[PDB]
């Protein structure tokens, strides 16, 4: 072969990869979190423009906490070994590391740990992809005139 | 031997420690801009470029209106945080 140069992913696997959106939406009384209007437009959106990246999506609305673990748990458990890549899109409330399911909190580092290089073996140097649509905290930036 | 967290992306729609808005009938700033820029560019440009081109969008062309002057003429920016390495083309 002429000179081989590995500056880009491989991205020509059969299947581009999974692309999972968790869309919350509806949430439950005592956390005292208000309905996310708008999301199912980001949801839609979102459906769309990975389909024509070719990415297999899947769309979960209004999940739990324990089902939103059960759910990383299980996709990391997958045979990703024909896929390019892994995406997951994240639609809720959420504080600095922390994503909301429908009824309380889940540590971002507990979803995205089922994806290590050491846990998902056939994701292993592949891209691993996680857009986060939620709250960092409760700072308003105050922006400047230019 | 690779790190365990190597080839990881995150693209948060905000800095560290802030608020993120949304809009009852566009949807979010961020993920609105994020798909506005991969259906122009997912065919052009690298990934990190895609999402620089997002943080462009986000922070000059949305800003808040409120009643509450708390939350009123408010401003966002994306947040790229990247732990890959390579660079990421969706075409090939
Ligand atoms: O620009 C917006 O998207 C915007 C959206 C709202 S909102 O009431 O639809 N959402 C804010 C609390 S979720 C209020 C003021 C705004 O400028
Ligand atoms: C503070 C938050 O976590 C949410 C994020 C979201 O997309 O709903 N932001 C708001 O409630 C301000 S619109």
């Amino acid at each position: 072969s002429g000179i081989s140069l590995d500056n880009s992913y491989k991205m020509d696997y059969p299947e581009m990869g999974l692309c999972i959106i968790i869309n919350n939406k509806n949430f439950h009384k005592s956390t005292g979190m208000t309905s996310r209007s708008g999301t199912d437009v980001d949801a839609a959106n979102l459906r769309e423009t990975f389909r024509n990246l070719k990415y297999e999506v899947r769309n979960k609305n209004d999940l739990t906490r324990e089902e939103i673990v059960e759910l990383m748990r299980d996709v990391s458990k997958e045979d990703h070994s024909k896929r390019s890549s892994f995406v997951c899109v994240l639609l809720s409330h959420g504080e600095e590391g922390i994503i909301f399911g429908t009824n309380g909190p889940v540590d971002l580092k507990k979803i995205t740990n089922f994806f290590r290089g050491d846990r998902c073996r056939s994701l292993t140097g592949k891209p691993k992809l996680f857009i986060i649509q939620a709250c960092r905290g409760t700072e308003l930036d105050c922006g400047i005139e230019t | 031997k690779i790190p365990v967290d190597a080839d990881f992306l995150y693209a948060y729609s905000t800095a560290p420690g802030y608020y993120s808005w949304r809009n009852s009938k566009d949807g979010s700033w961020f993920i609105q801009s994020l798909c506005a820029m991969l259906k122009q560019y997912a065919d052009k440009l690298e990934f990190m470029h895609i999402l620089t081109r997002v943080n462009r969008k986000v922070a000059t062309e949305f800003e808040s209106f409120s009643f509450d002057a708390t939350f009123h003429a408010k401003k966002q920016i994306p947040c790229i945080v990247s732990m890959l390495t390579k660079e990421l083309y969706f075409y090939h």
